[PDB]
């Protein structure tokens, strides 16, 4: 669910706050058009991975609960998960450790959608 | 679907596009906060809306496509829609006409939500 993968982020990417990439480049808060960058592409796949997910019946992306753990960096999905659980939760664990290896670029931060992304 | 709501948006308010709510306020996007003004309120609903759908069985808003009409401004879901399409459709006109209604503001668009919507 949304607060499990605000915390992934948080664990791999201490040195921000999640609001971070609340509102980054044209995907992160999941839209549409060129990405801007590594890290918004980052965001791309991964709205294109909760849009997987949706195809498995009854599966709410932004609402199915997890098990994962989060130590220092390390993201691990645990196997007790089902197919929905087990989908959302390696969308958001690759996502979270995706940002980790993308520079985040503070012109792309709240940039204009209207005309940036489409 | 979206799609379909993107457009109805235009039915109703043709000078604008679907883009302007992209990114308004602290709801007309995803969802979080305080709304901003009665435009911002407009997509709370309309997300509220949505998640009550998403209570009807196997009805994906974003992704059910129902059938629907624009004639000068004004739109029209029609009969033929599924318990599922109708419900998401008269979502959608419902927002659709209350974003014509409400006022926009150009200073409301683009903001910094970090600041804005905790
Ligand atoms: C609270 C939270 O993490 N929301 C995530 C956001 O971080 C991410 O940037 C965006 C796009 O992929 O998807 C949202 O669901
Ligand atoms: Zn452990
Ligand atoms: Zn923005």
């Amino acid at each position: 669910n949304t607060y499990q993968f605000r915390n992934m982020i948080q664990c791999t990417v201490p040195s921000r706050s999640w609001w971070d990439f609340a509102d980054y480049g044209c995907y992160c808060g999941c839209g549409s058009g060129t990405p801007v960058d590594d890290l918004d592409r980052c965001c791309q796949v991964h709205c294109n991975c909760y849009r997987q997910a949706g195809e498995i019946s009854g599966c709410r992306p932004k609402f199915k609960t997890y098990t994962y753990e989060c130590s220092g960096g390390t993201l691990t999905c645990k196997g007790d998960n089902n197919a929905c659980a087990a989908s959302s939760c390696d969308c958001d664990r690759l996502a979270a450790i995706c940002f980790a290896g993308a520079p985040y670029n503070d012109n792309n931060y709240n940039i204009d959608l209207k005309a940036r992304c489409n | 679907n979206i799609k379909q709501f993107n457009n109805m948006i235009q039915c109703t308010v043709p000078a604008r596009s679907w883009w302007d709510f992209a990114d308004y306020g602290c709801y007309c996007g995803s969802g979080s906060g305080s709304p901003v003004d009665d435009l911002d309120r407009c997509c709370q609903v309309h997300d509220n809306c949505y998640n009550a759908g998403g209570g009807v069985t196997g009805c994906a808003p974003k992704s059910k496509t129902y059938t629907y009409e624009c004639s000068q401004g004004t739109l029209t879901c029609s009969g033929e829609n599924s318990a599922c399409a109708a419900t998401v459709c008269d979502c959608d006109r419902l927002a659709a006409i209350c974003f014509a209604g409400a006022p926009y503001n150009d200073n409301n668009y683009n903001i910094d939500l970090k600041s804005r919507c905790q």
